[PDB]
């Protein structure tokens, strides 16, 4: 098991695949056009859908974890009650920052805006 | 078509996608409309000097 060869550098047996996988060549590769998609992904809130579903995985109660985010939720306002109702609101702030617990990286309460407002008093219309 | 030699079906397409989406602004009667132009290239060509040479 242990060897040492003249200078007192162990030399040891590196472990490898020694064996063909064939889910390695078609696995890892990536498509190349979906820009527009992702932007527009995280334009409409998806992101966040996805997220509740992740913190839905380690619950044993959906209605547990909606009592316990209300709970925390409340706790928010009280501690700071005029940071909340805007552009940060205080649910959206509990889930991000249970996101984050667990060791993931999201934007605070999901707040995002658009940079090509073309200056104040301008509102970006939507097409139906 | 003689000598043997193999034709090769090429697609000349150095834009290998385009899309175009509009933004619209406003502030009471005075409208005001943004356009954005997506480009994908295969190399061949910058997207910003695909934008010119369209």
């Amino acid at each position: 098991g242990i060897q040492r060869d003249d200078n007192g550098r162990r030399i040891w047996r590196r472990r490898t695949l020694t064996k063909k996988d064939d889910m390695l060549r078609y696995k890892l590769q990536r498509v190349p056009f979906v820009e527009e998609q992702v932007r527009k992904i995280k334009e409409v809130g998806k992101v966040m859908t996805m997220d509740i579903e992740r913190l839905l995985l380690s619950e044993d109660n959906r209605f547990e974890f909606v009592n316990s985010v209300a709970a925390e939720a409340t706790e928010y306002v009280e501690k700071n009650r005029d940071e909340y109702g805007g552009t940060k609101k205080a649910i959206f702030h509990v889930l991000s920052n249970r996101v984050n617990d667990l060791g993931f990286d999201r934007p605070e309460a999901y707040a995002e805006s658009d940079p090509y407002k073309p200056g104040p008093g301008y509102l970006k219309e939507y097409y139906t | 078509f003689e000598d043997r030699s193999y034709p090769i079906d090429a697609v000349f397409m150095p834009v290998q996608n385009a899309n175009h989406s509009i933004h619209s602004y406003g502030n009471g009667n005075e409208k005001q409309e943004i356009l954005f132009i997506e480009i994908w290239t295969n190399g061949s060509l910058t997207p910003k000097e695909a934008l010119h040479e369209a």
